[PDB]
């Protein structure tokens, strides 16, 4: 089945920069619009960055402002992104997913339908203190 | 000494403080983003004139 394995998480010092990746398999890269998310421990999922299937929009979220570089390689069908000027607020679990399949529910019709493809989710910690 | 027996019409008047604290319904309708249906946002309103 379709899979999206996430990796690249770890505790990093505030004001630094790291990077993480999502390896996608089971579908062609151009079929689906891909992107990531972020999950604060006590709040719901939010959208941070995303890449167009072809690369037209590659829109981002102003919450992280200009601190992004998303890049998808077609040969490996793998998505990458990085953080700059890390701050504690960025501490969260980031997931990977691909759009394209959205449920079609007619008026009082059938709610069961195709859905998008999600990933695994890797945790990223930003803090000015060291680690043991 | 004679009792009143003098009818006089009377008006009616009401008087209250102005408003002085409006419930912040602007914050819940004219906002920028709302939560997903699964993570519905909630706000409590109390101590204000709605």
């Amino acid at each position: 089945a379709v899979q999206l394995v996430d990796s690249g998480g770890g505790s990093v010092q505030a004001g630094g920069s790291l990077r993480l990746s999502c390896a996608a398999s089971g579908y062609t890269y151009s079929i689906c619009t891909m992107g990531w998310y972020r999950q604060a421990p006590g709040e719901g999922l939010e959208w941070v960055s995303g890449i167009n299937a072809d690369g037209s929009n590659t829109h981002y979220t102003d919450s992280v402002k200009g601190r992004f570089t998303i890049s998808r390689d077609n040969a490996k069908k793998t998505l990458y992104l990085q953080m700059n000027s890390l701050k504690p607020e960025d501490t969260a679990i980031y997931y990977c997913a691909a759009h394209g399949t959205y449920d079609k529910y007619a008026p009082c019709g059938g709610f069961a339908g195709t859905y998008t493809y999600w990933g695994q989710g890797t945790q990223v910690t930003v803090s000015s203190s060291g680690q043991a | 000494q004679t009792s009143n027996f003098r009818v006089q019409p009377t008006e009616s008047i009401v008087r209250f403080p102005n408003i002085t604290n409006l419930c912040p319904f602007g914050e819940v309708f004219n906002a920028t983003r709302f939560a997903s249906v699964y993570a519905w946002n909630r706000k409590r309103i109390s101590n204000c004139v709605a």
